[PDB]
């Protein structure tokens, strides 16, 4: 009549780390256009640029929340070992 | 005394035109002198010199003022029989030359020669040479010439090189040769061809000029190995060169060009080798071929046009044609002269990054895209497969084009979003194809460039591994109802994007929860975000009067499993049950409609143009029928490819900004205080290897870098900044 049956199904999923979404981590306030610094200091080009910076350890924080950490420490603010970057 | 000198001359007068006089004579003559120097005997030389200085004066009397090819038949034989005799005379005066001439603190034979350039300092310096030229003028024809007639002449002036007191002569004597002949030779030789060049120049061919002026140069080289002396050849050549090649360069440049417009190619080799000679000769042909092929390319692609714009094989191919065409020309006709290889490369670079194609697309960056898209079309599961070497080869060709790509970030970035999909879907042509491509690219741009291509790869093997872990976990206390398979990719390493808010149709719940459970047994906290926009699955129909195995996207399966109940839903209805955004449903429903698994109320509606509105019904077409069992209706939106290209390009624009900033800071740190222009300049020096930022973009980054307080302007200075930490 009107019958379709799922025989195969190849899914695909990304796997993150889950020290939850809850926010960013190194400024914590969701991976939104917030990251703290941009929210207040808004209407500035530096805000219209706020993106996620993916680790290599797979922790990712706003670009800024990390650019601005590195000027100081290089290690990963969540997995001890150093940064590496990749993807924006 | 006057005694031996009367009989000594008696013999000396005989030693010349020698009647093969008996050695009895020489023996006498020798000791005749031995004693004459012992009775200082200085006089003897004085007598000898006189005798010589006289005999010749008398000799000159004969053949006197009889230039020519007169002196020819003469000055040769004369110098000849004189030489030998003078030679024999020295052998005789030997005792003289010894104890007289070391007393210095002035040989005879030498005296013989000096004494002869007093036959030279007369007619035989002036009209005889001017005879030789008369014979040499037989460069044109004739024969024959009898080189012997000039050899003697030549070897003479050479020999008469001079010998009035230096002692012996350190370098070649050859002052007389040049000044008495060489000079008078060259000057007269030039006019010959200077007349024949211009003669020919107008009456014969820019091809059949080089062909000749080529040979004659050779001749002139020939006529120096037999009527020489040693370097009158390069000086001779340096000369004939200036007369045949290089005062004729402009008369060659205009011809060279035509030789291109017509693939008349050995005409170019000779065109080259000729100008090859003249110093700084190629400098122009190197600009003509440089700018020439540039056209060919800018044209051959121009023909393709709106097509090439969306046909990578064509675009890249038309390009690899102009290249492989003119490359073999430089390798052939231009003797792979790196200077001409430059011309090629400079031109290829010019028209590969900018041409009718890029212009249409409005950006240099299309080129790398089309080179990306090509490779994918090449590393993608082919309708059959490609021949190993074949692929590997074209893949080595794609890299020749890559070699000229300005926006390699663009190429790379594409070749990445493409490898992603290929990996994600086990849709690669040959695995050793990719593996080679990644290498092929690693070489130029190091591990860093290809790192991500490798991260994705190795990250995929993992998924395969984990998949098994799950396939195994099944024949364990856990059976699955449908063939499940999953790719668990590291949210960080791939270029994907989660998704469009799906609702996971029931028939997939089991497989979701289970594996979601099975993945709990691995990374305590690990999040799985299910990329439904990217997942496969097959469907098997029982409703159509035939068994089709629909190979479909998860969204299609979702909307399709929806027909397992009430039969025809409007769009709103699917965008609620499937929970799949209209914006996305529509395009998918577009597809499902285009394959007639679904058919709208209006049988005339041109699905491929009609617009989907929430209220528009979407009847399941039950009469459906495909010329194939197992139909792959998972070709999503046509437009997707466009938004991909678009969103993927913009994903780069924002990525060059950061790399640019990350340079500014980098530079501003190393320098601390720097002037605008120099800052800008540096930025390029840095980024050239990947892409040439447009000043206005950097200008932007600079400000952003100021806002983000990484560097500021030096209050009280035109265009200056200080690295503020
Ligand atoms: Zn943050
Ligand atoms: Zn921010
Ligand atoms: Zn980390």
């Amino acid at each position: 009549k009107k019958r379709f049956e799922v025989k195969k199904w190849n899914a695909v999923a990304l796997w993150a780390w889950d020290i939850v979404v809850d926010n960013c981590a190194i400024c914590r306030n969701h991976i939104m256009d917030l990251c703290i610094e941009c929210q207040a200091n808004q209407a500035s080009a530096t805000s219209e640029e706020c993106t996620v910076a993916w680790g290599v350890c797979n922790h990712a924080f706003h670009f800024h929340c990390i650019s601005r950490w590195l000027k100081t420490r290089q290690v990963c603010p969540l997995d001890n070992r150093e940064w590496e970057f990749q993807k924006y | 005394l006057d005694q031996i000198w009367d009989d000594l001359r008696a013999g000396i007068q005989q030693v010349y035109t020698r009647q093969s006089m008996a050695k009895s004579r020489y023996m006498e003559l020798y000791t005749h002198v031995y004693n004459y120097c012992t009775s200082v005997g200085l006089e003897l030389y004085k007598r000898l010199k006189e005798f010589l200085k006289n005999y010749l004066t008398n000799l000159l009397k004969d053949g006197e003022d009889l230039m020519d090819e007169s002196v020819l038949k003469f000055y040769t034989q004369q110098w000849e029989d004189y030489r030998f005799s003078s030679k024999v005379l020295n052998g005789i005066c030997a005792y003289l030359n010894r104890h007289w001439v070391r007393r210095e603190c002035y040989e005879i034979y030498s005296l013989a020669l000096v004494t002869w350039r007093d036959c030279l300092f007369r007619p035989l310096n002036k009209q005889v040479t001017n005879a030789v030229l008369k014979l040499i003028e037989k460069e044109r024809n004739g024969e024959t010439i009898n080189t012997r007639l000039i050899s003697g002449v030549v070897q003479s002036y050479v020999e008469l090189g001079l010998n009035e007191d230096d002692a012996f002569a350190k370098g070649p004597t050859l002052t007389v040769y040049k000044e008495s002949f060489e000079s008078q030779f060259l000057a007269d030789t030039e006019r010959f061809y200077t007349r024949e060049s211009t003669e020919f120049l107008q009456q014969n061919p820019v091809t059949e000029y080089m062909k000749k002026a080529e040979a004659r140069l050779l001749e002139e080289q020939r006529r120096v190995q037999v009527y020489l002396h040693e370097s009158t050849q390069d000086e001779l050549a340096r000369k004939c060169e200036q007369v045949l090649i290089e005062k004729h360069l402009e008369i060659f440049h205009t011809e060279f060009q035509n030789l291109l417009d017509a693939d008349k190619n050995e005409d170019l080799g000779r065109m080259y080798n000729l100008v090859s000679r003249i110093q700084d000769g190629l400098g122009e042909l190197k600009k003509l071929l440089e700018t020439h092929i540039h056209n060919q390319g800018l044209a051959a692609i121009e023909k393709c046009g709106e097509a090439a714009l969306n046909d990578p094989k064509m675009y890249v191919q038309t390009v690899l044609d102009v290249h492989k065409k003119y490359n073999a020309l430089v390798m052939s006709a231009f003797n792979n002269d790196a200077g001409f290889v430059a011309a090629l490369d400079k031109a290829c670079g010019r028209f590969i990054n900018n041409n009718a194609v890029t212009k249409m697309a409005q950006s240099s960056s299309k080129s790398p895209e089309l080179l990306a898209r090509y490779c994918d079309s090449l590393l993608k599961k082919s309708s059959k497969n490609p021949e190993e070497a074949e692929l590997e080869d074209t893949l080595n060709q794609v890299m020749v084009v890559f070699k000229y790509i300005e926006d390699k970030d663009v190429f790379q970035k594409f070749y990445a979003k493409m490898l992603a999909k290929r990996l994600v879907h086990q849709n690669s042509a040959s695995d050793d194809a990719e593996a080679s491509m990644i290498s092929k690219l690693k070489q130029a741009c190091g591990f860093e460039y290809t790192s991500k291509l490798q991260r994705m790869f190795q990250d995929i093997g993992v998924s395969k591994d984990l998949n098994e872990q799950f396939k195994k976990h099944l024949t364990n206390s856990e059976p699955l109802d449908l063939d499940f398979s999953i790719q668990v990719l590291s949210s960080g390493s791939w270029p994907f994007q989660q998704s469009c808010t799906f609702a996971l149709p029931s028939e997939l719940e089991r497989s979701y929860q289970r594996f979601t459970a099975f993945y709990a047994s691995r990374h305590s906290g690990r999040k799985l975000t299910w990329l439904y926009q990217l997942s496969k699955g097959e469907l098997v129909t029982n409703c159509f009067k035939n068994r089709y195995t629909l190979q479909a996207s998860t969204f299609q399966m979702a909307i399709l499993l929806q027909y397992n109940t009430e039969d025809a839903y409007t769009v709103q209805q699917l965008t609620d049950s499937t929970q799949i955004k209209m914006d996305i449903l529509a395009q998918v429903l577009q597809i499902l409609l285009k394959s007639k698994l679904l058919v709208l109320e209006d049988e005339n509606a041109n699905v491929d143009e009609v617009e989907l509105k929430p209220d528009t019904l979407i009847k399941l077409y039950l009469g459906y029928k495909n010329k194939k069992l197992r139909v792959n209706i998972n070709v999503p939106m046509k437009t997707e490819q466009k938004q991909e290209q678009e969103t993927t390009h913009k994903n780069i624009e924002e990525d060059r900004k950061l790399l640019i900033q990350a340079a500014i800071v980098r530079i501003m740190k190393m320098r601390k205080v720097l002037k605008h222009q120099q800052l800008l300049g540096e930025v390029l020096t840095q980024l050239s290897s990947r892409f040439k930022p447009r000043v206005p973009v950097i200008k932007k980054c600079i400000d952003i870098l100021i806002e983000k307080e990484y560097l500021e302007r030096v209050d009280g200075e035109k265009d200056t900044y200080s690295y503020l930490a």
